[PDB]
């Protein structure tokens, strides 16, 4: 199971990809008050946890971040 | 203590070596910065670099931080520049409302120099949140005959130049102007086949580097 | 709930189909907080006489 | 009359109709160009075609700090204003993603085939730039008191350095050049120039106005760095009136831009500069706008006011221009010259223009003295005209 994760996320990170900037973080709690499918998880279909970037576009995303590196590390 | 100086007034005093001079006395970290400056390619990317930069210099200390032009940061006015500037201009006014206190004044000292006095932060004109604020006047009889003394220990000291006399003579020229009389006096004197600067020198200095020029219109000049 | 809209908050809503899948709990501008925190005086908030 | 009009109804629905054909006429074929030999480039063509990896998009890094767990990524953008990771399809290095560094990024892999030259802005300017003068005094409109004093910034401090900077004085190498249109400002500093035996580069300041904000800062940096680059020439900015030119700090117009690149002049300028007999000349054809902290006294070491060509300057220019096409000579022209106002060299060589053409009009083939008589009527009319109330600029 984790050779498997492992090739996906590495097929992910090679480019294309947008670069921004982190302008502030929230992280907001797991489990806002909905349910939908998987599991309760980090982030998922149920994400808690994000961190709002500023791009170079003058476009604002709050995006939840990959538990590998965490918006807590972030 | 002071929480930092503000300097306004029509410039050319020297702004710039004032603050280069006392900075080099202390052996404070001297930063010669102005607000958005660093804003490179698309205003996007531009507001991030100019935004660091700011808070990077109040950093580190302790630091004095000179502010050149800041008309630009101030937004006296009811427009404001909606890219860079806004950033620097914010961080600007919360920094001032966190100074107030025993420790971070000593700490961090701010030193500006603009053109007027009328163009800065609304802040900064209420109150005295910089303590003691000066103007520098139009050049006063003793300001005169210094601007000239500092400039022959560069060059040299002839015994023609008498710093008294030379001050009657000449009115309202500060010390950039000054400088330029000073290169002038010099070249004056590379023709004659000299090295000294001659009192008639300086003088003959001050009419080349203004407005007037040879062959004048008046039929007395 | 139909009260996790309102007008002003924050929402996440899925990009392909446009349906809210969570509520986003709102942004706290860093510059309003600051403003909250700070008092610029360093004179007493009690009483100062003849004032 | 009568028999013509119906003519004219149906002529006007036939051109309508011809106006599309114009398209047809000048070709169906959807061709342009194209000779046999491009038959064999097309094979080549149709891959890049085929691919969409190709054509590479032109982007350019900002800043170099990214290289995170891969050979070396930095932040490289797009003109589509967005942020892209650079990868290998050549190599990566520190030295092949630049700060000021442009590069070549496919559209659907962004890895770098090749890098491009630094920035956009000196590859364009360095058509608009022309190099060492040949020019002289005469031309200007004669020996004027300007041209003698442009004669001690440029020839002396270049040709002997080494006086001034024993005595212990740094040289002089700034003017400020003010004055109305037509005067002879490039054409006086380039007439010093050529005797001097130095180069000299035009900087045109409205010729690059490339902008995405705080852009032109970069553009007037880079213009500085290329003329410093040059040792023993002279640099001349035209048309900073703006971008890098006057601030608005009253403004209610959303600019920001010509402060910007006013803020990285000054600052440049300022304190210290590393020059070596680069000549710093600012030309200042507005007087409605000006900039006061470039107009001082200091750095820049002098002003000069730019006045028209005296009445001696005049006389011999206009001398040199009259003998080589069909004149009288004797020529009226001095009497002109001393009755009127000050004219420049400019001015006098339309006079030239004028009284040849109505000469033609006469039904001479030499222009005569009458001629010259009404081309110097005209010019100093329109010359006079214009007006910009100086005295309520001077009572503010």
């Amino acid at each position: 199971k984790i050779k498997e994760n492992s090739e996906k996320i590495k097929v992910n990170k090679t480019l294309p990809y947008l670069v921004s900037n982190v302008i502030e973080l929230l992280d907001v709690d797991p489990n806002d008050q909905e349910e939908d499918g998987a599991n309760i998880d980090l982030d998922s279909q149920r994400k808690g946890k994000c961190a709002v970037i500023k791009t170079s576009t003058r476009q604002t995303y709050f995006l939840p971040v990959i538990g590998l590196v965490d918006a807590e590390k972030l | 203590p002071p929480k930092g100086v503000l300097m306004y007034g029509p410039p050319g005093t020297g702004k710039t070596l004032l603050a280069r001079a006392c900075a080099a006395q202390t052996k404070a970290t001297f930063l010669k910065l102005a607000g958005p400056q660093l804003v490179q390619m698309f205003i996007g990317d531009g507001a991030k670099l100019v935004r660091d930069a700011f808070a990077l210099a109040k950093e580190k200390a302790p630091s004095i931080i000179f502010i050149d032009e800041l008309d630009a940061i101030g937004t006296k006015r009811f427009d404001s520049e909606k890219a860079g500037d806004r950033e620097v201009q914010r961080t600007m006014l919360e920094l001032l409302n966190q100074l107030d206190g025993f420790q971070p004044n000593t700490q961090v000292k701010v030193i500006a120099a603009t053109n007027r006095v009328d163009i800065l932060d609304p802040a900064l004109l209420r109150s005295g949140r910089l303590d003691r604020k000066i103007e520098f006047p139009m050049p006063n009889e003793e300001a005169r005959a210094r601007i000239m003394q500092i400039h022959s220990r560069k060059m040299n000291v002839s015994p023609d130049v008498n710093y008294e006399e030379l001050a009657r003579c000449t009115d309202d020229f500060n010390g950039a102007q000054c400088k330029a009389v000073c290169v002038e006096a010099g070249m004056i004197a590379l023709r004659r086949g000299a090295t000294e600067l001659t009192h008639e020198d300086y003088m003959e200095g001050i009419l080349e580097v203004q407005a007037k020029k040879k062959a004048n219109l008046q039929y007395y000049a | 709930d139909k009260s996790k809209l309102k007008p002003g908050t924050r929402v996440a809503l899925d990009m392909t189909t446009l349906t809210i899948m969570r509520y986003l709990p709102r942004e706290v501008d860093p510059l309003v907080y600051n403003m909250s925190h700070e008092d610029p005086g360093n004179v007493s908030y009690s009483e100062i006489g003849g004032l | 009359q009568s028999t013509y009009s119906r003519q004219i109804k149906q002529v006007e629905d036939d051109i309508q109709q011809l106006l599309k054909k114009i398209n047809e006429l000048t070709g169906i074929k959807e061709s342009d160009t194209g000779l046999a030999p491009p038959a064999l480039w097309d094979l080549a063509a149709d891959k890049q075609t085929l691919q969409s990896e190709q054509p590479l998009q032109v982007a350019r890094c900002t800043k170099i700090i990214n290289a995170d767990s891969e050979d070396p990524k930095y932040i490289i953008n797009v003109k589509q204003f967005a942020k892209f990771v650079v990868d290998l399809s050549d190599q990566v290095a520190p030295t092949d993603i630049e700060e000021g560094m442009r590069v070549g990024v496919d559209r659907n892999k962004y890895q770098i085939h090749i890098p491009l030259p630094p920035k956009i802005d000196p590859t364009v300017t360095m058509m608009q730039v022309e190099e060492k003068p040949d020019v002289t005094y005469s031309d200007v409109g004669g020996c004027k008191e300007q041209i003698e004093k442009l004669r001690e910034v440029v020839e002396t401090p270049l040709l002997h350095p080494e006086r001034f900077v024993n005595l212990g004085i740094e040289p002089p190498k700034g003017v400020l050049l003010f004055g109305p249109p037509g005067t002879g400002k490039t054409l006086c500093a380039r007439a010093v120039a050529n005797r001097t035996d130095a180069c000299f580069i035009p900087v045109i300041g409205s010729e690059l106005v490339q902008k995405y904000v705080g852009e032109g800062a970069r553009m007037v940096r880079e213009l500085f760095e290329m003329a410093r680059t040059k040792k023993a020439c002279l640099i001349f900015f035209d048309e900073i009136d703006a971008i890098g030119g006057a601030r608005f700090d009253d403004g209610a117009g959303g600019d920001n831009e010509v402060q910007r690149t006013m803020l990285e002049l000054i600052n440049q300028l300022d304190g210290f500069d590393p020059r070596g007999n680069i000549k710093v000349l600012m030309a200042t054809n507005r007087p409605d706008t000006l900039d006061p902290a470039l107009m001082r006294p200091g750095r820049l070491d002098r002003k000069i006011e730019f006045s028209l060509p005296d009445l001696e300057g005049r006389t011999h220019i206009f001398k040199i221009h009259a003998r080589s096409m069909s004149v009288e000579r004797d020529i009226r022209f001095e009497l002109l010259a001393r009755l009127c106002p000050n004219s420049t060299g400019a001015e006098i060589r339309s006079v030239c223009t004028e009284a040849g053409m109505f000469a033609i009009r006469a039904r001479r083939k030499i222009a005569t003295e009458k001629d010259f008589l009404e081309a110097v009527n005209k010019v100093i009319k329109s010359y006079a005209k214009f007006s910009a109330t100086p005295r309520y600029m001077t009572y503010n």
